[PDB]
């Protein structure tokens, strides 16, 4: 039936990498119409010659725009706190991520951040 | 107007509406007044067989109805006029406005719009 | 309900507006066009709401080729017909018919019902514009919603 | 059929609309314009689906130089004329003429016949807009389609 | 009006339409009522050799036809009027509306439009 | 006050316009539309100010999905009704009714009241346009404001 | 012919339309404006084709400085005045005046003549739009062409 | 003068048009709208200038937040009403009322006065459009100027 | 000539249009507006060319600050009034008033005279559009030119 | 004639290079009007001086945007299993790509992925 694309739920857990204090899981709100983007298994490829390929190791990546929660410090979004994120779309898919790390922080304004979380592996559910 | 001009038998109706449980709505039209009236046309009519008049604006009156004034009745925005004849199918008029003729309170002039005229209309209860 | 990724105007009226405001006695009327007949749609008892399709449209690609992700857009408007009720003091005063009317409570409870329905079934609408206008003693509040979906074909 | 990369309005009316609804008895009258006559195109049995060209235009390169891939775009519309039928209840109740009319069944199977035609010959059209409007006991369901092709000259 | 003014012999026709198997449509006009009527012009006419009128709006009536009222017949949107003369080419009218004169149910006034007048029209069947 | 991140038309008229000019005796009348009635809204004592919503719209993302930061924009206008007073200079001299009217003092202190309110509660408005027009002995000073906010639903 | 990189409307009519369709007895009339006089241009017998300048315009740079590659663009429209001919089936039926009219054969033979002329002299036109409309028993088919050229000066 | 980074219409008139053309005897009138009353502003003697605010608007950011560099833009129009004077050349000849009128000298002197005022005070205006129109024997020359400034608040 | 970097209407009509067509006896009349009067500007015996300013506007930077390269753009149009002459061919034959009129000879030599003037003084104008229209026995040929320049103030 | 350009059918076959499992999806659907893109010559050229050229060995590449089928995991689209794709245009052209490999995976949101496939050689059918 292909239910209309879009995000429904976003769960995020912060755990400080110094005191090991945990906050969450907290819900979160999309800031605009765009959606989170994904790349799942950790093996990128590169074009060799004559149809061949070199299969090397890489990372599961994730980019997510979100509105800052006014009770969590901004540093926990800028990459000073390990993050575990969970998203859920309308069509039933769920994407979970464990022991994420905000890499390449981008300059933000304090109410809408787009974080580039990197992890070892992302798991799916695939609408039954 | 001479009282011999009133040569039509009409039933002034007020409509009530209630939602059908399956998902529709139903309009109940009950008579409140029945007497003699005189009708006059002020516009031609497009019939579209099965009777339903094909007027486009649905707000320009086509027939003017003259009847006896009555100070306690208040002809609403939701009043109908069911006129029945002898060897022609009945007609459903929907009122569009009223006129208190010369404010003498002797006759009401009901600007009405022919709804339809066919032998399978629902008479008022 | 049919069209698992969509809703039809009758379902919209009986599932989002009827479980909404109760002073309407469930008088949620779907029509073809909200302005097709103003002499008939002004007869129902004072507190009634109208729901009608304004125009069917697309949302980008609409080529029909058996597999092109046929995207559609139905633009409809919901109009509230409410009675304005003047206030009277005890010293021979009154409020004029052109006084302000609290529409925000209407928009709030309407949007809350839409949020609850979306959370239940996963179907969302887009709000476009709000227009308010009075006439006599009746105030017209016209919401303009817009809904995107993909047209599923049948083999 | 002529124009192997296209379909004429007669071919559209008799191969896409005719194998559609059987309550129209193949009354897809091909007309020049949809509003060329409102006194003439209103006498046929109420279905009498109409098909007519609105305006022909281009889709980019349109110069006439023998070899420039002359692109053309024909914008035509199909107007459904359906007889509305009120629902009567045996208690003195009726449904007014401004009740909602279900166009969803119409668009679905019209698209389905168009899908089957695209699969059998490889010809696709673009959906643009859908408008509905009533008058008395008639409902006008107006689709606006747009077809792209290239004009192959003859040697 | 004067019953000696009804000086036109017309045949009120209904339009039956169906599509030919070849793909085109065909319209037949069957005669239903035959009587005397009175016509008059209410607008000028553009002939266009081959006779067919050149009216652009195709919705403004050009002639009014008055004949005897008939309570069992419903002059629909799909009625024609074939008028035959002695030494003048026949005419085809398409009705646009009727109005019951003063609602006295004695005469029908046909608001109609002249379609064509040439010696090679298809008479009714 | 309700709607901690917004101000309703009654609050605007009584907290921003009322502490403004004292020549109106608090006659800041909230109406539905500024042109809903020209025969009723011209009876109040000459120095009176109207405030009414023109049209409600969006400011980008407007989907209703429970969590999408639903953004809204209400476009309201405030119309000053001020009595023009001609200057008499005894020699048989006078100033016509089309003489210039000093609207600057009106705009200045109205903006000042808006500034003080914004500093007190943190709510800011957008200025869009200012038009003036006279009629007989009355000058209409018409401001058009626009306010952005986010509609916070209630659990 | 004059203007080696261009054509004038008389040359267009007598070289592209006259060697084209022969049922017009060479009646290709160049006028000032296609709608300047409708009482005179409706007197010509059945098969008459009209050509007239709609608007003279530019196509980019048009400064007149002796050497600036002065570019020009003339918009003209060619209208076919053809008589519709109804079909009779001997059973007592007829085809209405609003039936479909095969214009595609006209566009095909018109464009083929244009291609042949371009291949002969190296002068090409741009197709813009196609409009068809009937009145009485005559159908109006209006092609809107557009021609680019550079204005050659004379010392 | 008030508003050190701005000018009001009375100051504009009495400092740029009165020190300008002397044949007007200082008849530069500030009006609410130049087209609000044509029966009253057509009574003053031959050589008179009117200056009137067309519309107040913005020039980018206009939010009222106490510190946002509130930008403003006033669109006003300055209209000369001058008498055309025909020329007589004794032979029994005359010049028609529709002959060309030298507006360039008026424009030059207005711009020179504006340049002088700018060089004196540090305030400049923007020229937008110029329109000329005659009626009877009076020629209307309407310059449409535009001025940008920043609105200073008062604590 | 005044305005070394410009050409005023009088100079345009007498130096560009006058050395043009000799069938005009120098009747290049400079008017304020081309439509200021249709009853007075149609009394001239013989063919006649009008020259009038349509509107003056800017071409980018237009602030008035003493040194900003104040740019100006004057849009004027040139209206040809040419008497149509029907061709008589004794057989009882004639050419109707809607026959094509050869404007090409007009535009060519007008552009030529404008070219020679540009070469003589270094002043260039822009061509915008050309429209033709007839009425009775007169054909109106309207060119619309546009001239850019910089307004040099005087010390 | 040259019947109107456009894609008609897109078949994809996934085979996981770890568990050797095969998937025969029920053909995918184009998400937009952009078409799958092709390059058949497996030899690139480089511009030397005076008309010459260095002909070296290279790959056959193919760019394909498709809507993800909600039964096959998203990882299979980001370069994580061997793909066998087959496309069919409207004019009759059919191009097949066997045992290809997705190189340079780009971020996707979960409903429309853009595959950069590399293969040894693509065959064309050249409708009669």
């Amino acid at each position: 039936c292909n239910k209309q694309n879009g995000v429904k739920n976003i769960l995020i857990t912060f755990t400080d990498c110094d005191t090991q204090e945990v906050i969450g899981p907290i819900s979160h709100e999309q800031p605009d119409d765009t959606l989170p983007t994904y790349k799942n298994c950790a093996w990128t490829n590169t074009a060799l010659t004559n149809g061949y390929v070199q299969r090397s190791a890489s990372n599961a990546t994730m980019t997510l725009p979100v509105v800052r929660d006014l009770r969590v410090p901004l540093a926990f979004y800028q990459g000073c706190a390990q993050v575990d994120v969970q998203v859920e779309k309308f069509d039933g898919t769920v994407m979970t991520l464990t022991e994420g790390a905000v890499v390449e922080p981008e300059e933000s304004d304090g109410r809408s951040v787009t974080m580039n979380i990197v992890a070892s592996e992302i798991d799916e559910l695939l609408p039954p | 107007m001479r009282t011999a001009d009133r040569k039509h038998r009409v039933i002034v109706c007020s409509q009530q509406s209630d939602v059908d449980d399956e998902g529709r709505l139903l309009i109940t039209r009950a008579g409140v007044i029945q007497g003699w009236a005189a009708i006059a046309p002020v516009k031609a009519i497009r019939f579209s067989q099965d009777g339903v008049s094909m007027q486009k604006d649905t707000m320009q009156p086509t027939h003017d109805i003259t009847m006896n004034y009555n100070p306690d009745v208040n002809v609403s925005v939701s009043a109908w006029v069911y006129e029945h004849r002898l060897k022609s199918p009945p007609r459903w008029f929907k009122v569009l406005s009223v006129v208190n003729v010369d404010e003498c309170s002797r006759y009401m002039k009901i600007r009405c719009r022919l709804v339809e005229t066919s032998d399978d209309v629902t008479p008022p209860v | 309900l049919t069209y698992g990724n969509r809703v039809t105007l009758p379902e919209f009226a009986k599932y989002i507006v009827a479980p909404a405001f109760h002073e309407i006695e469930g008088r949620a009327i779907p029509v073809t066009g909200v302005d097709d007949d103003a002499s008939g749609t002004q007869a129902t008892k004072l507190p009634f709401v109208l729901v009608g399709l304004r125009q069917g449209d697309t949302s980008g690609p609409a080529t029909i080729a058996g597999n092109s992700t046929i995207n559609l857009r139905d633009d409809f408007i919901v109009e509230f017909n409410m009675k304005k009720e003047r206030y009277r003091d005890r010293k021979g005063g009154e409020t004029p018919f052109f006084s302000y009317y609290d529409y925000e409570s209407i928009r709030d409870r309407l949007f809350n019902s839409m949020i609850e329905f979306s959370g239940e079934h996963g179907i969302t609408f887009e709000f476009v514009s709000l227009d308010i206008s009075t006439e006599g003693d009746v105030v017209y509040i016209e919401f303009r919603f817009r809904q995107n979906y993909e047209w599923c074909e049948t083999v």
